[PDB]
């Protein structure tokens, strides 16, 4: 019974799945987030150039 | 491919019920990418998949 | 979102094994054991 309750009273339980799924996700975001990058170019649109 | 006031972009417009901001432009999602375009003609918005 | 970032040619294929076969497998071996 208590190991339940060790799990319903504390949300850090689960911190090593939480921090791999965050890792994860910040990974991907910064991935499409640098397609909207100049990188020296005019745009970072195709059609534009 | 459609162009909505100089945004070259492909996709599929269909129809969203969401509520939008009385002044109506262009959409944006959490990742810097564009999910909802409106409709110049109808007060009606349209997703872009 | 993981859900939200199939834009730019991201697929998240799915897991050979769904949750219900996990789920089972780890009673199979609770029921085993006991
Ligand atoms: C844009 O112009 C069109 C063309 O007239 C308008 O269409 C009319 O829309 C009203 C409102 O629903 C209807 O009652 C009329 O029957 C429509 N007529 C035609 C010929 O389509 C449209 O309303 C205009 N939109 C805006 C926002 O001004």
């Amino acid at each position: 019974g208590k190991i339940q309750d060790s799990l319903s009273s504390t949300a850090s339980a689960l911190g090593k799945l939480q921090d791999v799924v965050n890792q994860n996700a910040q990974a991907l975001n910064t991935l499409v987030k640098q397609l909207s990058s100049n990188f020296g170019a005019i745009s970072s649109v195709l059609n534009d150039i | 491919n459609f162009n909505f006031n100089g945004l070259t972009g492909t996709g599929v417009l269909t129809e969203s019920n969401k509520k939008f901001l009385p002044f109506q432009q262009f959409g944006r999602d959490i990742a810097d990418t564009t999910d909802a375009v409106r409709d110049p003609q109808t007060l009606e918005i349209l997703d872009i998949t | 979102l993981i859900c939200a970032q199939k834009f730019n040619g991201l697929t998240v294929l799915p897991p050979l094994l769904t949750d219900e076969m996990i789920a089972q497998y780890t009673s199979a071996l609770l029921a085993g054991t006991i």
